[PDB]
């Protein structure tokens, strides 16, 4: 469908095995905010918005409760179809143009993702950098697959290469996204 | 169609009081209140119910528990004056925008 | 929160028993009225969505006035079998739990 | 269940605004694996089954839904744009950075590549232009479409063909909401 | 300034 605005108030994603869960909000395709299960609490990914808006976390807690019931019902339904393994796609890119010297981000955008399950981890010369990681929620996609985003923080130098790995249960071995100041 | 254990229960402050109930209509939700003249019903403890437990507005002093879908508990580790009313047990579907059922209810005393 | 404003109401037979509600969180939706006989828990009688101003079923009718936030359950043609106590709940837009009132007493003289 | 036998449901809510909220339209989609099974439209008013898969669900969610989700259009739908939205999606405004570079080497006669970089604004809508010597350049002229970032920020690339002179100017022009006025970037020899 | 959202409906 069209419009001028496109509003996802409750999407939810229930799979099994391990339960695995996801309640998020979406705006013009970009996340508002994910419930975090554990912590019963909504995350805001624009804390000024939380200052004007809020969600009771409850909700999201109510309907991925829903979400593990019609699960299984369709699972015993379908007579128990499995999902289908994709293959995840990745991209790389700086958030800002890069410049010796000066802090940027750097953003894997990976698409294609189905079943909605996966690492995503950044190298630093080949060597894994866990700090200055951020990762989003996963995004809903028109052919229902999923797309996902992870963020490194970054000063770009000229000794310096980055890669960006993606696992996935669709791929045979694990793919290893290329990127390097140009 | 929904029951409850003790339908009347008198026990000492200190004492551990468990009041259970059970629901056919298989529900998903699953509530315990307390009417008390001024409050009318006020919620304690409910649940998604599989092995889900949220507390409600007064849920101080409990403990809820449901094992399975058509059992929920509520429990009481030190008995308090202050909890001696009576107990509304309720079923209804995942929602809150949904019809929910009552159970007779529990009458409590501590003393 | 729910208010009831009734605290406690007598009437006789045949004539119209008006109960009043209210609440101050607009995501309020939804309002579903019990009737609790004493002995017994309580029991839905009436409901309501925050989209009609307006809800009939037999004698009970709920008049639902969106802004000021209030709401009424009006007994036309009372009637001893009607005299519980009442209770104005509401849950909302969200999907959490409702949440209850104080709850009026009805006595209908025969 | 045996193995690598992984089960997923989707529910996919969709309020779609046309014009403020003079003209919504809700669709709740429900998937099973990556099958949309179950769909309710207000354009059609009713739930009905999309594949097999959901026939058994049509006249049972018909039956104790239809209302309770008509009014979502209104309750969820309506009331979440001018409650929430209107006080904060629909009123960021980030603006755009602006900045060119050549691709190859700076000598006195080369065809390389200008790229107007313009990143880290909100919302969507924008218009970049490439100019030479204050005239429109349309024909060696390339943009990518919108990047989202994913941090409710966007950018645009814009690739310009050209061969760098002595006294020609290229400016980039940029439009966006979030502009009292156009930014124009220059770049010279 | 409190949001509401979709409510998923079970099945059955």
């Amino acid at each position: 469908i069209e419009a001028d605005h496109v509003g996802s108030y409750g999407i939810v994603v229930y799979q099994s095995p391990g339960d695995i869960g996801q309640y998020t909000f979406e705006f013009d395709g970009d996340e508002l905010f994910y419930v975090d299960l554990d912590k019963k609490e909504t995350i805001w990914m624009l804390p000024e918005f939380a200052q004007l808006r809020s969600f009771d976390p409850q909700g999201g807690l109510q309907n991925i409760a829903t979400g593990k019931h019609n699960l299984g019902v369709l699972t015993k339904r379908s007579n128990s179809t499995p999902a289908t393994n994709e293959a995840p796609q990745a991209t790389v890119f700086p958030k800002s143009p890069v410049l010796l010297g000066q802090p940027n981000t750097l953003i894997c955008f990976v698409d294609n993702i189905f079943p909605p399950v996966i690492n995503i981890t950044w190298l630093r010369n080949s060597k894994s950098v866990a700090d200055g990681v951020y990762e989003t929620s996963f995004f809903v996609n028109r052919d229902y697959s999923f797309h996902k985003l992870s963020y490194l923080t970054f000063i770009p130098s000229d000794d310096d290469i980055y890669d960006c790995k993606v696992e996935h249960w669709g791929l045979e071995e694990p793919v290893l996204k290329h990127w390097e100041p140009e | 169609a929904v029951t409850q254990s003790p339908r009347n229960k008198v026990a000492v402050t200190g004492e551990k009081v468990t009041l259970s109930c059970n629901q056919t209509n298989n529900h998903n939700n699953m509530y315990w209140y307390r009417q008390d003249t001024g409050h009318g019903l006020r919620l304690i403890y409910y649940s998604y119910g599989a092995g889900s437990t949220e507390k409600g507005d007064i849920p101080d002093g409990y403990k809820a528990s449901r094992p399975s879908q058509e059992n929920f508990s509520l429990t009481l580790e030190s008995a308090t004056p202050s909890q001696t009313s009576v107990y509304f047990c309720a079923s209804g579907d995942a929602g809150g925008g949904y019809e929910q059922y009552f159970g007779p209810g529990t009458r409590l005393t501590v003393l | 929160q729910v208010r009831q404003s009734p605290q406690s109401l007598t009437v006789w037979e045949g004539e119209t028993a008006i109960l009043n509600c209210s609440y101050e969180n607009s995501a309020f939706d939804y309002f579903p009225w019990y009737q609790q006989f004493p002995g017994e828990g309580p029991a839905l009688l009436i409901s309501i969505l925050s989209v009609s101003d307006k809800k009939e079923d037999g004698r009970f009718t709920i008049f639902f006035n969106k802004r000021e936030k209030k709401l009424s359950l009006h007994i036309a043609d009372s009637q001893p079998g009607d005299s519980a106590t009442y209770f104005c709940a509401a849950s909302a837009n969200s999907g959490t739990y409702q949440r209850f009132g104080t709850g009026t007493k009805l006595q209908v003289v025969p | 269940g045996d193995s690598e036998r992984h089960f997923v449901v989707q529910f996919q809510p969709f309020c779609y605004f046309t014009n403020g909220t003079q003209r919504i339209r809700y669709v709740t989609r429900y998937i099973y694996n990556r099958e949309e099974y179950l769909r309710f439209d207000s354009d059609v008013g009713e739930y009905r089954a999309v594949t097999e898969l959901g026939r058994p669900d049509a006249e049972y969610y018909n039956k104790q839904y239809l209302e309770r989700t008509r009014a979502e259009l209104d309750t969820v739908c309506r009331y979440n744009y001018e409650e929430t939205e209107v006080p904060t999606s629909l009123r960021r405004l980030e603006q755009p950075n602006v900045v060119i570079s050549l691709s190859r080497t700076e000598a006195l006669n080369h065809h390389n590549t200008l790229v107007c970089s313009v990143t880290d604004f909100y919302p969507a809508k924008i218009k970049v232009r490439w100019f030479r010597n204050g005239q429109e350049e349309t024909v060696g002229v390339s943009s990518t479409q919108l990047i989202r970032n994913g941090d409710w920020t966007f950018q645009v690339l814009v690739m310009l063909e050209m061969t760098p002179r002595r006294g020609e100017v290229y400016t980039c022009h940029v439009e966006h909401p979030s502009l009292k006025s156009p930014i124009t970037v220059e770049w010279r020899a | 300034s409190r949001g509401g959202a979709s409510q998923y409906r079970p099945s059955q």
